[PDB]
């Protein structure tokens, strides 16, 4: 049962071109280089820029992803194959198993365990859905450690339930844009309505850290968090080695894009598969309408500037929409990848990724994320194309989390 | 033995202070000098270095440089960044070349340029000058082991983002990750400015040491005679290997 990697895998050691590094503005009257070293716990910092191909996993952050039942399963979807009566054989590594219910754990807790280990003890973020909340909320809690969360705030209220979870956990909960932060105050001046973006509520999160002397964990999108999530892609090859299989097809979704390189880097360092496909919203068009461009993860501009496919920082998502992956970048690695060509990508609408869900629901049981139903969207279109096509694609794809906590958007669904 | 690399700001702080330290780095063991070109962004600078920039805002380099090259004998690279003289590349080269300087070291030529790598790199060797490549670990590491190849005089590795800022990083793993691809000399910067940073790169692999912000951070704090001490030091510490 140790198919749990001894080490986390790197993949920009094996990038095809080299990859643009984090950067100062240019003639900015502050070095947000600088400030990394107050916002994120130093260990988080050193494994951001000491870029090696592995780094050891340390081992009472093995025990931890070990107790909350890492590895995740590797499960075939043979309802499914039948169903669409497609000779591709069908796998999802199931990361809706951590008791958070998505892959956002896989992070959480090593960074959650370096900020305790640094004396740390009280932790800072932002939320979209509150997948990201409910990890940090459970991480921060085994290390003893207080959580405050910044929640979009038309989230924070169409989604209780998850509110609910991170207050369990011990963490605190606000609606940004809040009147806590600078930058907080500034966006309700203008527009005391907006419903805010993950961008502010990530520049709320990192300003309310700085003010109070806090450590801000990251979610997504920076080097060190897809690091740590190459636990799903490293499980996955061992897994499907204990099978025997060999993935052709491999299919992740992406929101900040850590699921997909944690999932599919493994694959693409190693020259392990043939076809990664990075699929998001149309309603949120990162891929067919963003730019290429160094840019800020946050609105506030706190962060550095990052080379990435980007909508902008002052993005602000679709009012009706409902199916997530709402941030506005993706991360630099992934974005050079699919500009290199070695990682296609795909867009879905809300329409298309609800039936896609309802398909799985129907045909294989497990309620999916509206997130991970645009990989399953894919993965169902790809199924038909092994069809007539006549070959045994071996399909694996990241069902990233479970939608037991996002009933709501099934019904908001319904109106399709 | 060891090389010891160092970097000033053109002009930096004056003109006459700046020749004075020079002067004394040549004579206290810097075996390269690289002469910064006040860039339009010095994207990979930290804030000490972009300040020290807008200190010597204006000057004229190019006479500066006529002085600085009479009394040297030591090689001397321009350090600038690439964007800002891609549209006038040949006779930018060919300015560096009129003046008589060594060589350039073109900070962003691979991380936004690496498309045209081997174009740059001939017009730049076709002119007699050395091309002191620089890399990074955002550099992969097959590319690393190809420019390695192909740089002059040594290959430049920082190991942190920018320059100056001191950036939490193990600069004895990050060596011995490429210490085996770089087929060349192999000179470590970006933040080298306590002893034990120096002295982990050297016993790590490094051919030797480049420093720069440090010496500026002395200049401003205590002046000049001051930071030409600073270099007798560094001199020492590489001297022991
Ligand atoms: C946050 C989230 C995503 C999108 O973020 P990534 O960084 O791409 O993983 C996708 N699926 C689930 C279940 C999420 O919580
Ligand atoms: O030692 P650093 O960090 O100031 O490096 C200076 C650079 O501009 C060139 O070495």
């Amino acid at each position: 049962d140790e198919i749990l990697p001894k080490y986390w895998y790197n993949i920009i050691p094996d990038l095809p071109k080299p990859l643009p590094p984090p950067r100062d503005p240019q003639g900015a009257y502050f070095s947000r280089i600088d400030l990394l070293r107050s916002i994120l716990p130093k260990e988080v910092l050193r494994q951001q820029f000491t870029i090696e191909r592995y780094i050891k996993i340390p081992e009472e952050v093995r025990d931890r992803y070990l107790s909350i039942g890492r590895p995740t399963p590797l499960f075939r979807a043979k309802r499914l194959e039948e169903y669409l009566k497609t000779p591709a054989r069908i796998y999802f590594k199931y990361e809706g198993a951590t008791p958070t219910g998505s892959h956002k754990i896989n992070t959480a807790i090593p960074q959650a365990y370096f900020a305790k280990e640094e004396g740390i003890e009280h932790v800072v973020t932002e939320t979209g859905a509150g997948q990201w909340g409910t990890a940090v909320a459970l991480a921060a809690s085994m290390y003893n450690m207080k959580s405050t969360i910044f929640m979009v705030k038309v989230s924070y209220e169409q989604k209780p339930m998850r509110r609910s979870i991170m207050q369990l956990y011990g963490a605190n909960v606000y609606a940004s844009p809040t009147n806590l932060t600078e930058y907080g105050r500034k966006i309700l001046e203008t527009n005391p309505q907006h419903p805010g973006s993950l961008g502010i509520a990530m520049s709320e999160a990192i300003e309310y850290a700085l003010k109070n002397e806090f450590r801000y964990l990251v979610g997504s999108v920076l080097d060190v968090v897809l690091l740590h999530q190459s636990v799903i892609g490293q499980e996955t090859i061992t897994q499907l080695d204990l099978l025997g299989e060999d993935a052709d097809i491999l299919i992740g979704c992406v929101g900040g894009g850590s699921n997909f390189g944690g999932f599919t880097y493994p694959f693409i360092g190693n020259k392990k598969g043939k076809r990664y496909i990075a699929v998001s919203s149309a309603e949120i068009p990162k891929f067919s309408k963003g730019e290429y461009k160094y840019d800020f993860p946050d609105s506030a501009g706190l962060l550095p500037l990052v080379k990435m496919i980007t909508l902008g920082k002052d993005y602000v998502p679709p009012p009706i929409y409902a199916g997530g992956l709402r941030y506005h970048g993706v991360a630099p690695t992934l974005s050079l990848l699919t500009k290199e060509g070695i990682v296609e990508w795909r867009e879905y609408n809300e329409r298309e990724i609800f039936e896609a869900a309802k398909i799985f629901i129907e045909n294989q049981g497990i309620v999916p994320a509206p997130e991970s139903a645009h990989a399953i969207r894919a993965v169902v279109d790809e199924a038909i194309e092994a069809r007539k096509n006549n070959e045994r694609k071996v399909i694996v794809f990241n069902l990233s989390g479970h939608g037991l906590l996002d009933l709501s958007n099934y019904e908001s669904m319904m109106k399709r | 033995g060891k090389m010891l690399v160092v970097y000033m700001t053109l002009g930096y702080p004056n003109v006459q202070s700046f020749k004075d330290f020079i002067i004394g780095a040549v004579e206290n063991g810097a075996d390269i000098l690289e002469l910064g070109i006040p860039p339009k962004y010095a994207k990979y600078d930290g804030p000490v270095i972009r300040k020290s920039y807008d200190k010597v805002k204006g000057l004229d380099i190019w006479p500066l440089i006529e002085d600085i090259r009479k009394d040297v004998g030591v090689p001397i690279i321009a350090l600038t960044y690439l964007e800002d003289w891609v549209d006038q590349l040949e006779n930018f080269l060919n300015m560096i070349k009129d003046v008589k300087l060594d060589g350039i070291l073109f900070p962003d030529l691979l991380i936004d340029y690496i498309d045209d790598l081997d174009k740059i790199d001939g017009i730049i060797k076709n002119k007699g000058l050395k091309n002191v490549i620089f890399t990074s670990p955002s550099v992969p590491d097959l590319l690393i082991h190809k420019v390695s190849k192909i740089s002059d005089l040594f290959l430049y590795y920082g190991v942190r983002p920018t320059t100056g800022v001191p950036i939490p990083v193990s600069v004895k793993q990050l060596i011995n990750r490429v210490r085996n691809l770089v087929e060349n000399k192999l000179i470590v910067g970006f933040g080298l400015s306590s002893e034990s940073d120096l002295r982990d790169a050297l016993s790590a692999g490094a051919d030797g040491i480049a420093i720069g912000t440090v010496f500026i951070e002395e200049i401003e704090r205590n002046g000049v005679k001051s930071a030409i001490n600073l270099v007798k030091k560094f001199r020492a510490i590489l001297d022991e290997y």
